[PDB]
């Protein structure tokens, strides 16, 4: 009986932008916002996270929580698919956006309830984003000179950890910043030949124990056990290793090739047939100078009995990437055929032993001050389920995070703590007392927005906000000899846990964001936010 | 009067049903218009999202209920294949004129008398459009023109930042491939080809085209200033014998020699391909070979091309080297038995992109390639999605432009100025009806919906944007010169659309005039709904 | 923002709430204007049904539920009494003033700014009514002029045939009572009176008073010629001894004669009223007298007066003692004590008329009346008050008429001349504002709601009987003369009201646009309805 106007297809009930809809989007983001937002800064809080196919893990990454959630609501994809962009060609920030989008949406609200248009709105954004983007450039303070020192890299390799695992920064950071250090080369202002994949360091893990035995290998860690008779390789320099895709047994035939047996003659003689072949395939493998042989797949018990024979370690790789991540540690070349490893496709690993750690005994292809591998790896310990596989996360955005470190300026570095965020309040709210008419609106609205940051890493600090924001603002908003700030560039969320009052000079602890990430950042942030706003009707149709 | 299992309007209530409806479908598509318009989403229901403001693509993907907002859809949708442009305009007016009419029958007008009054307007708009044109210099080297031609069509589709990006990448892929001697063109000479790991803002022109298959050998070149190109469709992989064999061996020297045997057919094949190479420039300084071969290259025989500067090319697509072999001048060699210099084609700078995930390689620089390509970069699908319909809706704007010299000033200047002479018209001329005068009032209300949607979506008043350029009007009226006065959406104010680079496409204003006109009346002529085993 | 027991309506719902219930008062209304109007019956729920077209009624009796239509059947009551007529006329122009005046607001058209139009327009309205209306002359001897005004106010309230009864009936009633110098007018000098057991159509006009009781004796004249005329508020009936007493006798005849002596008391003051006649034209020819006693007369009284060929009445009502003081000239007595030859009145023929269940006594013919009666005849309650209604507003129209000398040629001559000079003056001076004209617009629209109206209760198409109406009305313009435009609802095409004979008010039209301007603002600036305590 009770009609409704407006309705019309599919019989959907499809809001239109007298009804709200940008309101009631943003009210879904709302939802997410909060979830996001207690993630960001060194005392971030956890979630506990249930797959739906029976694992329960914990986390402080919000990427890592949007990814494990089933988002359907367009509004929250909009910010989702956000985040997917800074874990694409960008290793950090994803906090950045999820936050700041969403309060760019919260204040765009403060807006729109005024009668100020969606289009009015995001066009004082855009303006706001181009200013915002402008005004990072002459917040550098220093800048990474990419000469892959170690020293240089724990800079910024410290920050990034922190946020992730809190307590053990100076002991992931050594992790870390040691096996990048292995990877990376010995060079100075050489960006013509791209260098150091994330894939080139891989973490490792073993339930037991704590980082206090933590270390980092100069190779790769399998988790296969030396099958052979020989489990360890000598002190000698240079051992030849043989790497074979074909399985160590008999070789097959492509049509049919199978053997029939009427008489006992034919057992003996197709017996010894057998075992001959594979001994000649064992034994040019051998008369090559091979001492290890790493297979793709299983060994037959005769290629055991010739290999054990001739000395040679026979160690299992089933993964394909292990396989080819071995080529970059003796670079051998996986045979596609059985017994001819050419010895131009023979590597060279110094040593090859088995370690305990954490009580798992693994196999371990390594070099000592020579023939230096181009992959490192990180071991990783820890006897609590929760807290280890969320530190072997950590390892990966330190990682990652060097990797930001790319030609286009990506060293410049700008103080952190929130430092930058309060000085971008005051620069973008003057940008807006300049600019004439309506724009000044969201110009000013897109500056308040920013102070998220400072309240959020007071927040998770368990800091009452109401007394460290206006002491942030005070430390930022005083008197210089000059028209220059200085001194008062590197106030920050002092993130300690203590009662009284007060802010944290950047330069204490060398806490500094890197311009690429922030500049990506407010470029996504600004995006997202706008289009959702320039949404307002969502209308479902078989396609 | 009504059989079971059926159902029938006998009064009036046809009417409203039917007004009703396009209102609804106005209400929503209203909104999508001009550059200052909203950005709707459509939901697949599997969860993809794509965003478009383009009238076509909401009406022809977007699903109806309302079985008189559906022949609308419908009949708006058609002009997509008359002019590629003008969907949401129809609709728009389509909307309005089914309201004033509605306000005259509510008077106890016949819809046979709105309708009658609709074609008299239609006849007079015709008329009007002929003498308010304005004609283009019928020079194709106006590029600054051609760029206000893109630019007005790419504003209403982007968020104007894009716009900055895409209108030189529009105009000059259609002058590129618009014929000499000033002849027609085929937008299809355009290949729209997207990729991703790039921001939207990235969107280039490239002057040749993009093959996807790269070089798969570390020391294929990187570069190179000049080459030649040979199209070879003989398969360059280990071969084996065509007849019944095998390798018989009694040593596993004997057995690498003997598969070394066969694959000296491969060898020999190369060496007349490299003996080509050498002939032709083989040491001559900026110069190089190419091989976009058709079927598979032998992982060996690539090493053998990149020790010789080649850059080898294999298992392209078919749609690739038809186009190749036109755009480089080569021909296709079926036997490297007869190859000879006849065969290669020629670029200039010939060039590979690595992308983290995919290479691309770029076959520029061509004497006369006849095509033109343009990457549309994004890193997610409803960005791709509204970029691309972008460059189309640029690519056939500018096209439509180049064939017909006819350019009409936009910004609501036709609409406005339409609606004040059919008012005059129709009493200095009363060749219609004293009762059909109310469809000719109703149609020049009417055509005032886009000027009023227009600024609707701005955000300033639509009553003062009217006024203002009914006083400039008047006063060019009293003056007796000739101008024209639209709106401009981002002051507030009137302007001249000659000035600010805003223009209208004569098919475009034709048709939506025309179609407009015809739907509005098939529906105010619907004198019963039937409905019967539905 | 709710408080309990209370409501906030707002989203401009009170617009919608004030618009829609307008429209339903309108519709009620609508139904009734004009000659070619409805009648409504209203049931008081015991039984009576009331039959009649006068809005005054239909807005006072019919039940209103909508607080907005209470609030436009309220202000058009207090113009009911301002000015006499115009309830329809008011009821629908504010309907259509809210209805054009909502399509604009939906538009986005501020109601203030349409408020201002109003009033603009209302202002220029009573301009033009000045250069509109006639001049009548001031002779009373415009008889054959009146004639026309109390057709005009009757003819839209009775059946067309009762028309030919009442016009002479009212418009001699007036001219009777209306002094022929520059004095005064006062319709309160024409009485109302009904009556039963007649047909509608014998409705009469009488130059004197009529009364209810009549002679109580077979022997008294029922027609009286020159009568003098008694006033006597003494009783004579049977009068008995001053003081207690008793009748003491011996024989059975003095019982009777001691009773004789007893009535001399009262036979008295019979022989000097009976005297009084000798005195005055005892025996004169052509001379009566008649007496009106306030009081009652025994039957032996009345024999007394019957003898002498003396209509003696009795138990008048003191309403009609002091008038007929006044209109026959005679002096009351309150005793025959002070009677004396120079008490007498002096009329014309008295007449008793006898029907089934009453008499009645006219007393016309009178040297100077001062008074008038109007005898509203019918057979139920339905013609009776249908008749008093016609009766008692022709009364009044011809009243001002004769009072104002302005007059203002009808058949919608008014209002459509209005809309085209407000359509003219409006776009010739433009000198509201840019936004304000859409007010005076819509105002100069609405005002056609009237002559839309009449046509079309008659069954014509208003879509063309206007048309033909703004034809003429410009052909006469264009010919540079003066002429009077209207609608003629028996045959549809254009008349000359002032040939045919169809005349409104002054003083009603100027009132009821300046009041239906005022109503439609009132609830044009309600922005929100608050409810408390219901």
């Amino acid at each position: 009986q009770n009609p409704n106007a407006g309705l019309f297809k599919q019989g959907y009930n499809s809001y239109s932008n007298a009804d709200g809809q940008i309101i009631k989007s943003i009210a879904a983001i709302r939802e997410l916002h909060q979830m996001c937002l207690t993630s960001m800064g060194p005392c971030g809080r956890n979630k506990i996270i249930v797959n739906h196919l029976g694992k329960i893990i914990i986390t402080n990454d919000a990427a890592t929580m949007l990814r494990e959630l089933d988002i359907v609501h367009p509004a929250v994809k909009v910010l989702v698919m956000a985040t997917e962009q800074q874990k694409i060609d960008m290793g950090d920030g994803t906090n950045l956006v999820m936050i700041l989008a969403g309060e760019l949406l919260n204040v765009s609200e403060k807006l729109i309830s005024m009668g100020l248009s969606a289009v009015e709105i995001i066009q004082g954004y855009n303006m706001a984003r181009k200013f915002t983007l402008k005004e990072l450039d002459e917040m550098v303070v220093g800048e990474i000179t990419d000469k892959n020192d170690k020293n240089e890299l724990l800079k910024m390799i410290k920050p990034v950890i922190s946020s992730k695992k809190y307590g053990s920064e100076d002991i992931l950071s050594e992790l870390v910043s040691e096996a990048v250090s292995h990877v990376l080369p010995v060079a100075q202002q050489a960006g013509e030949i791209p260098y150091f994949n994330v894939d080139s360091i891989r973490v490792v893990k073993i339930m037991g124990g704590s980082l206090s035995n933590s270390t980092v290998i100069k190779g790769m860690v399998f988790n296969r056990e030396p099958e052979g008779h020989v489990k360890s390789l000598s002190e000698d320099k240079k051992h030849k290793v043989a790497v074979f895709t074909c399985p160590l047994d008999i070789a097959n035939t492509e049509t049919k090739g199978t053997v029939l047996l009427h008489n006992a003659q034919e057992m003996l003689d197709f017996s010894k047939g057998e075992e001959k072949q594979i001994d000649a395939m064992m034994k040019e493998i051998a008369d090559m100078g091979v001492e290890c042989i790493v297979a793709g797949a299983g060994v037959g018990e005769l290629a055991l009995h010739y290999l054990n024979r001739y000395g040679i370690l026979v160690l299992k790789v089933p993964s394909k990437f292990e396989l080819r991540r071995l080529c970059r540690v003796c670079g051998a070349t996986p045979l596609p055929r059985l017994g001819a490893p050419t010895p131009e496709e023979l590597g060279l690993v110094e040593t090859v032993k088995t370690m305990e750690i954490g009580g798992d005994r693994v196999t371990v292809f390594k070099q000592e001050q020579g023939e230096i591998s181009r992959t490192s790896t990180i071991i990783l310990r820890g006897a609590t389920q929760n807290n280890l596989d969320d530190i072997e996360r950590a390892i990966d955005d330190g990682v990652a995070a060097v990797k930001g470190l790319m030609k286009p300026s990506g060293g410049k570095l700008l103080p952190g703590a929130g430092a930058t965020e309060i000085e971008l309040i005051s620069r973008i709210t003057k940008y807006g007392e300049r600019t004439p008419g309506l724009l000044q609106l969201a110009i000013k609205q897109f500056a308040v927005a920013f102070e998220v940051v400072p309240r959020t890493l007071a927040e998770t600090a368990g800091l009452d906000v109401n007394e460290v924001l206006p002491n942030l603002y005070a430390a930022h908003n005083v008197t210089e000899p000059g028209a220059v700030k200085t001194d008062h560039l590197y106030k920050g969320v002092d993130i300690d846990g203590e009662s009284d009052e007060g802010v944290k000079d950047i330069r204490e602890e060398n806490i500094y964001d890197m311009l690429a990430t922030k500049k990506f950042a407010i470029n996504v942030a600004t995006e997202a936010a706008t289009t959702v706003l320039s949404i307002d009707q969502i209308i479902m149709a078989k396609k | 009067l009504l059989n079971p299992k059926a159902e029938s309007l006998r009064r009036d209530a046809a009417l409203k049903v039917n007004v009703t409806s396009a209102e609804g479908l106005q209400s929503v598509l209203e909104t999508n218009l001009g550059p200052k318009g909203t950005l709707k989403m459509l939901v697949d229901g599997a969860g993809n999202i794509k965003l478009t403001k383009d009238g076509k693509v909401l009406l022809t993907e977007m699903q109806i209920q309302s079985p008189t907002a559906v022949l609308i859809a419908r009949a708006a949708a058609a002009q997509d294949e008359i002019t590629g442009d003008g969907t949401t305009t129809v609709v728009c007016l389509v909307g309005e004129l089914l309201r004033q009419a509605h306000r005259f029958i509510q008077e106890g007008v016949h819809p046979r008398i709105i309708t009658d009054g609709f074609e008299i307007a239609r006849k007079e708009s015709m008329k009007f459009l002929d003498e308010f044109k304005i004609s283009k210099t019928n020079l194709s080297n106006d590029r600054e023109f051609l760029l206000q031609v893109a630019r007005s069509s790419l504003l209403t589709k982007v968020d104007a930042d894009l716009t900055e990006v895409l209108t030189p990448i529009v105009t000059d892929a259609v002058l590129s491939v618009y014929d000499a001697q000033a002849d027609n063109l085929d937008l299809h000479m355009v290949e729209i080809m997207q990729m991703q790991h790039l921001s939207p803002k990235d969107t280039t022109f490239i002057k040749g085209l993009v093959l996807d298959h790269g070089g798969r050998h570390p020391d294929m070149p990187t570069r190179v200033k000049n080459a030649y190109v040979l199209i070879l469709n003989v398969s360059l992989e280990y071969e084996k014998t065509e007849v019944n064999s095998g390798f018989f061996y009694s040593s596993a020297d004997q057995r690498d020699k003997l598969a070394a045997s066969e694959r000296k057919f491969v060898d020999a094949k190369l060496k007349k391909i490299i003996d080509l190479k050498n002939e032709v420039c083989g040491m001559d300084p900026d110069k190089g070979f190419v091989i976009i071969n058709q079927k598979g290259i032998d992982p060996m025989s690539l090493d053998v091309f990149a020790k010789h500067n080649i850059l080898a090319l294999r298992r392209a697509k078919r749609r690739n080297m038809e186009r190749l072999q036109l755009v480089t001048g080569g021909e296709a060699q079926n036997s490297v038995e007869d190859l000879s210099p006849q065969i290669l084609g020629f670029s200039g700078l010939v060039y590979q992109e690595t992308i983290g995930e995919e290479k691309f390689t770029y076959v520029t620089e061509n004497t006369d390639p006849k095509s033109c390509t343009i990457l549309i970069k994004g890193s997610t699908h409803y960005a791709l999605a509204q970029t691309k319909d972008a460059v189309r809706d640029g690519l056939r704007a500018v096209a439509n432009v180049l064939k017909d010299k006819n350019i009409i000033p936009g910004a609501g200047a036709f609409y406005i100025a339409l609606s004040r002479y059919l008012r005059s018209a129709n009493m200095n001329k009363l060749g219609a009806k004293g009762k059909t005068k109310t469809g000719i009032e109703a149609f020049a209300e009417a055509l005032l919906v886009i000027p009023k949607t227009l600024v609707k979506n701005s955000g300033f008043d639509p009553l003062d944007v009217l006024a203002m350029v009914e006083d400039e009007l008047d006063d060019a009226q009293d003056s007796d010169e000739t101008r024209y006065v639209g709106v401009d959406l981002n002051i507030g104010d009137s302007c001249d659309p000659t000035i600010e680079g805003i223009w209208d496409s004569y098919r475009v204003l034709r048709n939506a005039i025309t179609g407009a006109t015809g739907i509005a009346s098939n529906l105010l002529l619907c004198d019963e709904l039937l409905r019967a085993g539905r």
